[PDB]
């Protein structure tokens, strides 16, 4: 972050508690980033999402093909 | 007829300019008829050249006048009708080489070849 | 002025990639929840 | 070759949540030690206050008297570079010449033009020539613009025969993001829009152009201090008689990019118009064409070695070819070709120089166009084609090309002299017994307009050949 380093340099070479505010902002940003939910890397997550989308499409197509061909008596 | 392709091959590339003697001796029967030697090549090349000194050839001319048919060279530089053109650039080199050619002496021809060379000069 | 600059560039790139990965994970989770709901409804109807 | 100093040993050798007491208890104490503040262009984008702070920092470090009310705006401490977008000499100018190129997000014309003019307008003068003579030369550099407009009005046919070629007139304004320049290069056979399609005159920025400058150290020649001659002249232009003239410590030293080879006659003729010749040093009288071809083709040349060794093999319209250069060959003229391998362009005041530069410019352009055929083509042992020719520069600007004409069983030379600036002489000499393989004045003028050795080779191999 550019603003954190700027506030740190200001509080260091001005002659307030910019370091505490910078640490608090960094902790809040880390918490917001971890708030997403995806613990593992997003690569395998996207791979599994694509696989699930393909499976859902295949299941929908199979259900449509099964419910379409209804000519028995 | 071989003289045409010979001079073509000669001018076509920038050879060592001393290996020319070896290349000629190899490509030529080496004694068939020397009346088709460089003697006329200079003039037949400078004709189309006109206002050009035609370098890289005067070296061949020198390596020839070192030991070749001086009589043919003499008669051909004599009959060369360059006064009408008057380039004053090629004829300059011609008179320069003729000076050192006639300076020391002529050679023996064991015949009236000397008288012919005299008429030529 | 090369090591610190490269470190800052790598940190900015890592932050941008993390934000993009979080957005993609959220979108993928939403799409997966929708697909799971659709598949569950279809499976209940089929059952 | 490792990364053990990022998160493994960097945080462990920094000598948390309650250990930030280093702002008031340990504070009892930009070039190569503190790179954090110096890297403002990397931490934040180039904005108005960032550049204004960087300028102030550079002025405080290197030494330059300049200040303002606060941070957010900063001018340029110079003769007339003081201009704030969006009084000790000239007034505050807000012209578009220094507002167009640097309008919103430009970052090129901010540390080069200023530093350039600072280094140029710097000398041992103390308040006598650093400012006075600088402003005098800047104000005097305005008759050329009036002369440019007069030439544009007079030459109301096309900006091809008078602006670039023939004579001067392809000038532009010298202010801010654009300095003084001229039409040094005159390559007409380049990649055009397929005589360029333009609405008005070019500012010598769209593409490639030379860079003219005005500096000097000892060329304090008599010159005006203000523009006087500004009326429209009779036909082309008029001189500006000075002397209201003092020893202005300045000159018109341009920036000659490449050491273009010229003739001794041109330098001797120009050595009587502006004092001394265009160079005061040991003349490098080496093979002119040899070094000139390499200097010209050095732009496109890559780090791979060429090792041509006086070989000018090149391509052809539909095959390969070859050629020579006759470099380092003393012709019947006696001494070798005079070389001008120098970069000194220290000129003098604009006196009688209406054609002192255009002649040498056309000479150098013809010399460059001669060796144009050999730029990046490297193909030897080409059995087919190989239209070898040797440009024999016996006389100044006198070339010759030999080709195996089918008319005779030998080469065919042709005197190629640059009579005019773009209309060169392309006569030829045939033989007493030779077919009509020699074209007329039509193909001669075509080759003159082309001005390319490879173009002439292809024409001989295709049009003049007819076989």
């Amino acid at each position: 972050f550019l603003p954190l380093v700027h506030n740190i340099i200001k509080c260091m070479d001005k002659d307030q508690d910019l370091n505490a505010l910078k640490s608090k902002f960094q902790e809040m940003r880390k918490l917001i980033s971890t708030m997403p939910g995806i613990h593992l890397s997003p690569e395998q997550q996207q791979q599994q999402l694509q696989s699930l989308r393909e499976q859902v499409r295949t299941k929908n197509e199979l259900l449509q093909k099964y419910k379409s061909l209804c000519m028995f008596e | 007829v071989n003289l045409k392709q010979a001079i073509l091959q000669a001018w076509k590339e920038r050879w060592s300019d001393y290996q020319w003697a070896i290349n000629m001796k190899k490509f030529f029967p080496k004694g068939a008829t020397w009346d088709i030697l460089n003697l006329a090549d200079a003039l037949l090349e400078q004709a189309m050249i006109g206002p050009s000194p035609n370098p890289l050839i005067l070296s061949y001319l020198k390596y020839a006048i070192s030991s070749q048919m001086v009589s043919y060279s003499s008669v051909l530089t004599a009959i060369s009708k360059f006064d009408d053109f008057s380039r004053d650039l090629c004829v300059q080199a011609l008179l320069d080489i003729m000076d050192m050619f006639c300076d020391r002496l002529s050679c023996h021809g064991k015949a009236e070849e000397c008288i012919g060379l005299c008429r030529a000069l | 002025e090369n090591q610190v600059l490269e470190l800052l560039i790598h940190r900015d790139g890592e932050f941008q990639e993390l934000m993009k990965l979080a957005l993609n994970q959220g979108k993928i989770h939403h799409e997966m929840q929708v697909l799971e709901k659709e598949v569950e409804k279809r499976d209940s109807d089929i059952q | 070759l490792s990364k053990m100093s990022s998160l493994l040993e960097r945080l462990h050798a920094k000598f948390w949540s309650e250990t930030i007491k280093l702002v008031r208890q340990v504070m009892e104490k930009q070039h190569l030690v503190s790179c954090l503040e110096t890297l403002q262009k990397a931490l934040k984008v180039t904005s108005l206050p960032a550049m204004t702070d960087r300028l102030e920092s550079i002025a405080r470090q290197n030494g330059l008297g300049s200040h303002l009310s606060a941070s957010g705006t900063e001018c340029y401490i110079t003769s007339d570079m003081f201009y704030v977008e969006v009084h000790h000499g000239e007034n505050p100018v807000s012209c578009p010449e220094l507002v167009q190129q640097l309008r919103e997000k430009n970052f090129d014309e901010f540390s080069k033009h200023l530093k350039g003019l600072v280094n140029l307008y710097n000398l041992p003068g103390d308040n006598k020539l650093k400012t006075k003579m600088y402003l005098a030369l800047q104000s005097l550099e305005q008759d050329l613009s009036k002369m440019a407009i007069m030439y544009w009005k007079a030459t109301n046919a096309g900006p091809l025969d008078k602006i670039l070629h023939g004579s001067v007139g392809y000038l532009t304004p010298r202010s801010g993001g654009h300095l003084m320049n001229l039409k040094y290069y005159v390559s007409p056979s380049d990649l055009l829009d397929d005589i360029i399609l333009h609405e008005n005159n070019v500012s010598r920025s769209l593409g490639m152009n030379a860079s003219v400058t005005i500096e000097g150290t000892s060329a304090v020649y008599k010159l005006p201090i203000a523009p006087l001659i500004m009326g429209s002249h009779p036909v082309d232009n008029k001189w500006t008689p000075s002397f209201n003239s003092v020893d202005l410590p300045a000159c018109f030293f341009l920036k000659f990019p490449q050491p273009i080879p010229v003739s001794r006659a041109f330098v001797q003729k120009l050595q009587n118009c502006t004092g001394i010749p265009l160079f005061e040093t040991q003349p490098t009288y080496a093979p002119l064409y040899e070094l000139i071809t390499q200097f010209e083709l050095s732009k496109d040349p890559d780090p791979i070695p060429l090792n041509h060794n006086m070989r000018f093999y090149a391509a052809l319209p539909g095959q390969q070819h070859c050629y020579f250069l006759n470099k380092d060959a003393p012709l019947p003229d006696g001494r070798s070709l005079q070389g001008t391998l120098v970069s000194k362009i220290t000129f003098q005041h604009p006196g009688r120089v209406p054609l002192i530069l255009n002649l040498i410019r056309h000479q150098v352009a013809y010399n460059t166009l001669i060796g144009s055929c050999v730029k990046r083509t490297i193909l030897k042992e080409d059995s087919p084609g190989l239209l070898q020719f040797e440009v024999c520069p016996l006389s100044e600007s006198r070339f010759s090309v030999s080709f195996q004409h089918p008319v005779n069983d030998s080469l065919v030379c042709v005197v190629m002299d640059v009579q005019d600036s773009t209309h060169v002489s392309c006569k030829l000499y045939k033989g007493l017994s030779d077919a009509l393989i020699c074209t007329d004045d039509f193909i001669a003028k075509v080759v003159q307009r082309c001005m390319s050795i490879p173009v002439t080779m292809r024409a001989i191999r295709r049009k003049a050949e007819t076989i």
